């Protein structure tokens, strides 16, 4: 429903806009780990 | 040297069995007349015309109640708060009838506990010890002076007090939460989280200090046999129990301090009594509990009910029924 | 100790103490029944509950 | 006394924190936000409207009867 | 290495949040229970199985909002999802009080999961295990109170509701229909969380007024080292104190101790004793002495009497909306009522 | 009631079974192996993080 | 077969406190559930 | 009759409260 | 009042059992 | 009446607590035990037993 | 083969499928990619 | 060098997230009209 | 109690007593199984056996009464008696079975080592265990109803009255 | 009863009195620290 | 039979009275 | 005033013999009384 895409938007752009800022040291820390 | 300064040295000597200072020589003969007064009205008291209509209820166990349904009755309703001391009854038959035992009970007793918070205090002082014990004490005494002393004034009778027996009990809890709706009271919520904590912290702390006892015995002995009174080291690890309670939650949610503690044992029921005491001094004052009676309406204004609703149901069913022959008028106004 | 003719005769039931066998032994298969025996204890938990309905029978006192 | 992971401290004083949670947290409230004002938990969790309660042909509580058939129940109760 | 000790190395980690082989049974079954319970009281309808507004979303608040238990009419269902009832039907299994046994199951194994927990950090650490012995009280009421009370009686229906204001009804209905202040395991029990109370705030106290005077400041908690070997409190004072004051006094501090423990978790084992008496309508309710008496004698009333009056009230007044299944149909000119009021 | 009453013997001799080395109380040492950090796992003296 | 005399016997013991405890225990519950046992 | 039984439990644990302060083992410094 | 008839006998050794065992256990200790 | 009687009872009460508070502190710091009991010369030590 | 009973089979399979597998994977896949060094 | 993502977040986010998203939700009620 | 010091008690190869508690609870599985099979296969069926007290769904005809087992799904039926007979009959089986493999195979040494296999406390914990979930299940039976729990025995249930099970019959 | 009232409010005041002229005799001064004041 | 109703009470503590008498002093024989 | 220690304390014995002697005694007079207590 439309309201569901309004709904879970708000969450996308949350989890997008933390892993483009944080993303590099994510991946970081997974080659350090394997 | 001199008679007096004698005496003054018998009554502060901390080397009575049992301390008796300047608040004992108030105390005793206080609390001293009112178990006296208690057993013998307990065991053989007339019947009391509580709510001065003239139907007096039977308190004593010579009358026909047990140990569960017997009670000092509060006196009666026709009394108020009047003084009403054995002398100003024309006998001791009127006195009775009339509920007499109660308030003198009553009296006595309320003089001999806050004589008993200053003796704590003066035993601190004479042993050299750190002077709050007694304001640890004070939240009982707060409590106990809310249901037989602030109750009965803001409600003008003594009649409303709080009958000194276990069936009384119930009855003044269940006539309370009727006409003040005390669950739903957030300083009663406080007093129900300071008894629920105080027990589960009691719980935490005991079986804390239990868990991390210093081996000190054998298996065929008791394990309080491993510490001695007087001893200088500390009978358990608070090290141990730190480490196992803050891996059980977080390390920050664990006290290493036992000072800390200790501290937060002592304060957290003391507290909620406090504000359980400070609740029934006023709705003594009818500053009653939470009312969300009929407060969700729908759009076309229908009341649906909720949990608050069947509450006050339950309460008007205690209510309309309390006391079914001393109402004369619709509004219980007190 | 004091022997008797009933203990000679119950001595090698008793003589096994404490032998084991190295590591994991059979606690695969263990635990395979252990599955099982939850599963059909959920079964027959549920059958009483009515929250399981087969055919054949009720759950009552008829049958 | 410390078991590995960042202090909270110097977590929450830190740039990149704040950086990312000026959005996360508002993106979260303001999702819940819109979760109710669109009326998507009303239908998500089968709740009343406040003019949903009552219908025209139902007056009472709609309370629920059958052991087992209750999506019909709930409809008929609409 | 083999896979179960390395899974039972990073499970057994140091670390902020310890997880253990009981986490794997706490965590999931506490975080259904909570996220179910916040759930309910956030968006979940009561309208379908009690007649009531329950959640936020109906303009209930945090006194009145609850996880209300199922419609009597399921009966003791566990009413799983996809169980006969809700047939997989997210929404139909909210409107049916679903959440009430997902919550009170969860909840039983995330306490299942705690105490486990308890026992293996225990065992970690290497001390004894009286704190999970303690937790058995809670326990104990958990399940005689949300599951052995329902079990006796009709359904989940009557089992208390996750609430507030549900709880404050579960109580006045067991004091109304149960008498359940007459009965002697509730009394047992109010001694027990009293004195647990009393306990609490008297060592605390004293304790705190028992200090010896290790620091030179006015702040007597910086005088305290975890690692040091001396009592940081006179026991000999306090015993003194307490001998002369109440007349008797602690002498052994591993018997005080453990006396608090024992107290409110002996209390909240009788209570529950009790309540297994009430899930089959075995109550304390009279005394047939004083009930024959004032049958015969009409001159004869006691407190006891009053109480019996005070919930034949109660429960005329309460029953209709209470139970709203049963259809209770009281006209007014048969419910008790005192004069005037 | 006596179902319920058996659980706690249940925790109560399971408890003794399983913790029987700690019965009288517990070791005179535990100064370092219930610190926080100073061992990898919980308990065990061989995870020394030495850092 | 003879009759050995067993080496698991341990003496036991109440103290004091003990006795006062738990004689208060049993007045105490002597006072609560006698007017239950009368009814 | 049952007033007897009352009177006498009643009594039982006030004596016990008299002997167990009077007479209680006296904690000692060891 | 019609009470039990069976409430004295159960209420004496309700009281006495407990009691003669707390009292022969305590004077028996130190032999 | 209800408001100001409630408000002033509460006061009161909590105003006689911080009586007792100050009150029992000021006598203990005046006679110099405020801080906690002197290790060498606590009094108990010094006194006969009550029994 | 009621709707009960193939609902109380789905249920075992989708718990095994939904929570333990995927669960015990991720433990053991984790534990074995953050070894404890001895 | 404190690693990133560890049970500790894990812990952390599991009930900030719902919580921060129920807040909202509860906010939004506020300005229901019946 | 008197000749408590018997040989069997103690360990051949050491001085001190010693039960193998997984031998004994082999040996006891076994005869528990046994016990079962034949109070089912005999007692209950009456091959050998009086039977079990069967009734009509209204407790008026109740008589004791040879009873065969009820092999499908119906033997799980709580209200049928069959269920009964068939469960000792094939319980008792497989506990014979788990006898004999508790009398031959020993436990895994991360078993022993894990329950303390050697502490007969462990026994008790785990019987303790064992013997409030049967309390539990008992309690729940008779309260419920059960073909075990007929109402000619022990009366009727609370249910019966809550549905108006003997109204609804009787009109 | 007069006779009964005069006998209690003698027994007050002396009680009362004994409690007053008590912690007026130095009571400060009478603890195990400082009693100079 | 109409009985003494304090028959049963009486003969029980004439028995158990002078019995726990008899016991305690045995048992703490030797202290 | 002190509290000394008495001296003319003695202990108190029963043998077992004396013990079943005075259980039988009891149980034989409780055996001759209860007829006549219940009358
Ligand atoms: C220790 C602490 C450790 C922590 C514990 C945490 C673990 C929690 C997990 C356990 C959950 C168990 C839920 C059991 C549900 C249940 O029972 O549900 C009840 C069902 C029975 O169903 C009920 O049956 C009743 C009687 O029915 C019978 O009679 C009726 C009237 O005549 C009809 O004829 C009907 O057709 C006929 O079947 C009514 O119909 C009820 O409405 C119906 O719900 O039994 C059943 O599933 C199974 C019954 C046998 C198993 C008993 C075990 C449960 C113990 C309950 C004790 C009950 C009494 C004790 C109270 C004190
Ligand atoms: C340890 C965690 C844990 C535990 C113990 C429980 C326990 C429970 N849950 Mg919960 N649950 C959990 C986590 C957990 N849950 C999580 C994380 C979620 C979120 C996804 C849920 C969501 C959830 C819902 C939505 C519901 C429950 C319900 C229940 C109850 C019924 C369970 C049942 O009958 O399933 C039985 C199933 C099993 C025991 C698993 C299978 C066991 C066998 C051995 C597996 C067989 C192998 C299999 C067939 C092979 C196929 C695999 C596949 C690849 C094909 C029970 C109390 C119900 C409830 O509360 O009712 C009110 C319910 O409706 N659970
Ligand atoms: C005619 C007459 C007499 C009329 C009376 C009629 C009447 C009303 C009768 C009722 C009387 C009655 C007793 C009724 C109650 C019955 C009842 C409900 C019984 C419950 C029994 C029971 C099994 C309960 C279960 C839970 C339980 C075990 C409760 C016990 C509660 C309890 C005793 C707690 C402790 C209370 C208490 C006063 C403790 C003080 C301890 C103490 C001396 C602390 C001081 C102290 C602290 C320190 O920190 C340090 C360091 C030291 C050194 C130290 O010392
Ligand atoms: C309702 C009743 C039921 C009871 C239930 C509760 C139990 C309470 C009983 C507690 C009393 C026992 C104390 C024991 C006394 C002792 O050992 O020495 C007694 C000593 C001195 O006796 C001795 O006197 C001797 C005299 S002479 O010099 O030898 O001649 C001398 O050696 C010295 O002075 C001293 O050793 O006395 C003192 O210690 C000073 C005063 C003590 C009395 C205080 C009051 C007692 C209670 C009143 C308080 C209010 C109570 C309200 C209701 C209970
Ligand atoms: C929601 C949370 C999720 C919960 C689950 C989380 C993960 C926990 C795993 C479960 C614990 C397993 C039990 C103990 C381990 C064990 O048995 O030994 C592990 C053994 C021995 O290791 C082997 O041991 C061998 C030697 S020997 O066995 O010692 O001889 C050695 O050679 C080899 O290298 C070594 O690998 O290894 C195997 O045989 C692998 C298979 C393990 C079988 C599991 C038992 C139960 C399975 C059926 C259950 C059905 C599933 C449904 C559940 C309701
Ligand atoms: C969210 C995913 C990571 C959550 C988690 O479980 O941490 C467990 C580990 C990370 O913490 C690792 O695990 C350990 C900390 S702990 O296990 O999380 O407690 C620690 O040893 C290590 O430094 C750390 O990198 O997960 C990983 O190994 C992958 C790193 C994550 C990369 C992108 C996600
Ligand atoms: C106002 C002036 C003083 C008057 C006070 C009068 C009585 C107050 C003291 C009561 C003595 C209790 C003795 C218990 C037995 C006794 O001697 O205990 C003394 C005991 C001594 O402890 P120790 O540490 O010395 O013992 C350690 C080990 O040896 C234990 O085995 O202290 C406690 O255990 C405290 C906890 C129990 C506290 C119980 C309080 C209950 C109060 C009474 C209940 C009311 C009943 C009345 C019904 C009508
Ligand atoms: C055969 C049919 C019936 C059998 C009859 C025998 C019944 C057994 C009864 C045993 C009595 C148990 C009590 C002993 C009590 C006792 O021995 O003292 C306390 C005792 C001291 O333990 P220790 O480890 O120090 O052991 C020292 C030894 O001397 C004890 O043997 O510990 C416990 O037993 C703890 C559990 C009971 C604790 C009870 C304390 C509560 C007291 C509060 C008083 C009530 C006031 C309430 C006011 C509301
Ligand atoms: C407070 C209100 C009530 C108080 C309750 C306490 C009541 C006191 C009761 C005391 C019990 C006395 C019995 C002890 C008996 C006893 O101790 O054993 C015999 C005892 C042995 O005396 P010794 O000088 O050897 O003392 C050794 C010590 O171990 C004794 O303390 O001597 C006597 O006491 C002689 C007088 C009684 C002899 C009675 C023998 C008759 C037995 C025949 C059996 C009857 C069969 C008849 C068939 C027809
Ligand atoms: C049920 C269910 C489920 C689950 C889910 C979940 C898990 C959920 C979650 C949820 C959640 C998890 C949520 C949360 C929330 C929370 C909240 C709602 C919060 C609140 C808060 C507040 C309001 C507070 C306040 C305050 C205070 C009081 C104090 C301080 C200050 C402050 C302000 C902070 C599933 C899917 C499986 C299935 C179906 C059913
Ligand atoms: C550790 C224990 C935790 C276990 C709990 C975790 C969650 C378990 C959820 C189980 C959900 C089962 O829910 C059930 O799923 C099946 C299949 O999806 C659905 O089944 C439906 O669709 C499938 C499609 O193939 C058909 O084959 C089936 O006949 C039909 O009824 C049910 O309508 C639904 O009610
Ligand atoms: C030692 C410390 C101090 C102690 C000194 C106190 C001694 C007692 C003096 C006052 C006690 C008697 O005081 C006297 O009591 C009688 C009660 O019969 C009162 O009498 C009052 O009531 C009576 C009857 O109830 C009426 O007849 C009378 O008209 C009225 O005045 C007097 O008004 C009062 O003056
Ligand atoms: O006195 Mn006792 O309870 Ca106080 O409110 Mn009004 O008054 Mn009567 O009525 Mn409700
Ligand atoms: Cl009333
Ligand atoms: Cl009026
Ligand atoms: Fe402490």
């Amino acid at each position: 429903d439309w309201r569901v895409i309004v709904v879970v938007s708000p969450l996308l752009i949350a989890a997008t806009w933390a892993a483009i800022n944080i993303g590099a040291a994510a991946i970081r820390q997974l080659q350090d780990v394997l | 040297a001199s008679l007096w300064e004698q005496f003054c040295q018998w009554v502060t000597s901390t080397n009575n069995r049992i301390y008796v200072g300047w608040f004992g020589t108030l105390m005793i003969p206080t609390l001293l007349t009112a178990t006296t007064c208690f057993i013998i009205a307990f065991i053989a008291a007339p019947p009391v015309d509580i709510d001065g209509i003239r139907e007096p209820v039977a308190g004593s166990l010579l009358y026909g109640n047990n140990i569960i349904s017997g009670a000092v009755v509060p006196s009666s309703n026709a009394i108020g708060l009047h003084f009403y001391p054995i002398w100003e009854a024309a006998s001791l038959d009127e006195w009775l009838y009339n509920g007499g035992p109660y308030q003198l009970v009553v009296f006595h007793f309320l003089i001999g506990i806050f004589c008993y918070m200053g003796r704590q205090w003066e035993l601190s002082y004479r042993l050299g010890m750190r002077p709050w014990i007694c304001v640890a004490y004070s939240a009982p005494v707060s409590a106990a002076t809310a249901v037989f002393l602030i109750y009965p004034i803001g409600q003008g009778s003594f009649s409303d007090g709080m009958p000194l027996g276990i069936s009384g009990t119930f009855n003044f809890m269940i006539n309370f939460q009727a006409e003040h709706n005390i669950l739903m009271h957030p300083f009663h919520m406080l007093g129900v989280a300071g008894v629920f904590g105080g027990s589960l912290f009691s719980a935490m702390h005991g079986s804390l200090v239990t868990s991390s006892l210093v081996r000190e015995t054998t298996e065929v002995e008791s394990q309080n046999y491993g510490y001695k009174f007087g001893q200088e080291e500390e009978t358990y690890n608070i090290v141990a129990a730190h480490g196992y309670f803050g891996r059980l939650i977080f390390q920050y949610a664990s006290f290493n301090n036992s000072r800390s503690l200790h501290f937060f044992l002592g304060a957290w029921p003391v507290i909620g009594i406090w504000f359980t005491a400070m609740g029934v001094s006023t709705m003594a004052f009818n500053l009653n509990g939470f009312n969300f009676n009929q407060s969700i309406l729908d759009s076309q204004g229908r009341v649906i009910g909720t949990w608050a609703d069947v509450l006050n149901r339950a309460n008007i069913g205690f209510e309309v029924m309390h006391e079914r022959n001393a109402h004369n008028f619709p509004l219980d106004l007190a | 100790a004091q022997r008797t003719r009933l203990g000679d005769i119950l001595r090698p039931l008793n003589s096994e103490y404490g032998k084991v066998v190295p590591g994991w032994g059979t606690t695969p298969v263990m635990g395979v029944f252990m599955a099982l025996f939850l599963v059909f204890l959920l079964i027959i938990l549920q059958i009483y509950n009515s929250s399981l309905i087969l055919e054949g029978f009720s759950v009552d006192w008829a049958g | 006394g410390t078991t590995g992971e960042r202090p909270f401290s110097d977590i929450v004083t830190s740039i990149r924190y704040w950086v990312i949670h000026s959005i996360t947290i508002p993106m979260l409230f303001i999702a819940g936000w819109l979760f109710v004002s669109t009326g998507l938990a009303y239908d998500a969790f089968g709740t009343p409207r406040p003019d949903e309660y009552f219908t025209q042909t139902r007056q009472e509580l709609p309370i629920l009867q059958e052991r087992y058939d209750i999506n019909q129940e709930i409809q008929e109760f609409n | 290495r083999g896979w179960f000790d390395v899974l039972d190395d990073w499970l057994k980690r140091d670390r902020f949040v310890f997880i253990g082989w009981s986490g794997l049974l706490l965590f999931p079954c506490a975080f259904m229970a909570l996220g179910g319970w916040l759930t309910g009281t956030t968006f979940v309808t009561s309208w379908y199985t009690h007649g009531l507004a329950s959640s936020y979303l109906e303009g209930a608040n945090f006194l009145t909002v609850a996880v209300s238990s199922p419609a009597d009419a399921f009966g003791h269902s566990l009413l799983f999802l996809w169980g006969p009832e809700a047939q997989g039907n997210l929404t139909r299994w909210f409107q049916i009080g679903g959440l009430w046994p997902f919550v009170a199951l969860h909840g039983a194994f995330g306490l299942i999961g705690f105490m486990l927990r308890q026992f293996e950090i225990s065992r970690l650490v290497g001390i004894r295990p009286y704190n999970a012995i303690a937790f058995s009280g809670p326990i104990a009421v958990f399940v005689s109170v949300f599951l052995m009370y329902p079990l006796g009686q009709s359904s989940w229906f009557f089992a208390p509701s996750f609430g507030v204001a549900g709880i404050f009804r579960f109580i006045l209905f067991l004091q109304g229909f149960h008498n359940w202040t007459l009965n002697p395991f509730h009394m047992m029990g109010v001694a027990g969380i009293l004195g647990g109370a009393l306990l609490c705030a008297i060592h605390g106290a004293t304790v705190e007024n028992t200090l010896f005077e290790d620091g030179e400041d006015s702040n007597t908690f910086r005088a305290f080292e975890p690692t040091q070997a001396e009592e940081t409190y006179s026991m000999v004072t306090a015993n003194r104190f307490w001998s002369q004051i109440f007349g008797i006094a602690f002498s052994n501090k591993r018997w005080l101790h453990f006396f608090m423990l024992f107290v409110p978790v002996t209390g909240l084992w009788m209570s529950s004793v009790g309540i297994v008496g009430l899930a089959l309508n075995l109550r304390a309710y009279d005394f047939v002495s004083q009930e024959l008496r004032a049958a015969e004698d009409p001159e004869f009333e006691t407190f006891y009497t009053k109480n019996i009056l005070l919930n034949e009230g109660m429960r005329a007044w309460m029953a209709p909306q209470d139970q709203p299944h049963e259809n209770f149909i009281f006209p007014e000119e048969v419910l008790p009522r005192g004069n005037a009021l | 009631v006596f179902a319920l009453l058996f659980f706690f013997g249940h925790i109560w001799h399971g408890s003794r079974t399983l913790f029987r080395d700690v019965f009288a109380g517990v070791d005179p040492g535990l100064e370092e192996q219930v610190e926080f950090g100073v061992f990898a796992k919980v308990g065990d003296l061989s995870t020394r993080k030495e850092a | 077969m003879d009759r050995n005399s067993n080496p698991n016997r341990q003496p036991v013991e109440l103290n004091r406190t003990s006795l006062y405890l738990g004689l208060l225990l049993v007045a105490v519950l002597g006072i609560l559930f006698s007017s239950y046992f009368f009814n | 009759m049952e007033s007897v039984a009352y009177i006498l439990v009643l009594t039982m644990a006030l004596a016990v409260l008299f002997f167990a302060i009077a007479f209680r083992e006296p904690p000692r410094i060891e | 009042m019609q009470v039990n008839n069976l409430g004295f006998i159960a209420s004496i050794l309700f009281v006495l059992v407990p009691t003669v065992f707390l009292l022969i256990l305590f004077i028996q200790t130190g032999k | 009446r209800a408001w100001l009687a409630t408000s002033h009872f509460v006061l009161g009460f909590f105003f006689l607590v911080g009586h007792l508070w100050h009150a029992g502190r000021a006598r203990a710091a005046a006679a110099g035990f405020e801080k906690g009991i002197d290790r060498e010369t606590e009094p108990t030590l010094f006194m006969p037993d009550l029994d | 083969m009621t709707p009960s009973l193939a609902n109380f089979l789905w249920s075992l399979v989708l718990g095994a499928a939904i929570v333990l597998i995927p669960a015990t994977v991720g433990l053991i896949f984790i534990s074995q990619k953050d070894k404890i060094t001895r | 060098t404190y690693p990133i993502f560890t049970v500790r977040w894990l812990a952390v986010h599991t009930l900030a997230v719902p919580s921060v998203f129920f807040v909202g939700a509860i906010a939004a009620m506020q300005f229901i009209q019946r | 109690w008197v000749f408590w010091d018997l040989e069997l008690f103690v360990d051949p190869r050491t001085g001190e007593s010693a039960l193998d508690l997984p031998k004994m609870f082999g040996i006891h599985l076994f005869l528990s199984g046994l016990l079962c099979f034949g109070f089912g296969a005999f007692h209950l069926t009456g091959v050998w056996g009086p039977g079990m007290w069967v009734s009509d769904p209204y407790g008026l005809t109740g008589h004791v009464q040879p009873v065969a087992p009820e092999w499908g799904p119906a033997g799980f039926n709580p209200f049928n008696p069959g269920g009964v007979v068939a469960h000792h009959i094939a319980a008792g089986i497989v506990g014979i079975i788990a006898g004999l493999f508790h009398l031959t195979v020993r436990p895994p040494e991360r078993l022993y080592k894990a329950l303390r296999m050697g502490n007969i406390e462990t026994v008790l914990s785990s019987s303790i265990a064992a013997v409030f979930f049967a309390a539990f299940v008992v309690a729940g039976t008779m309260w419920y109803g059960n073909a075990t729990t007929p109402i000619e025995l022990f009366g009727p249930t609370r249910y019966q009255w809550d549905k108006g099970y003997f109204q609804e019959e009787i009109q | 009863m007069l006779t009964l009232k005069i006998a209690v409010y003698i027994v007050v005041g002396l009680f009362i009195s004994l409690f007053i002229f008590g912690f007026l005799s130095s009571d400060p001064t009478r603890n195990p620290g400082r009693k100079d004041f």
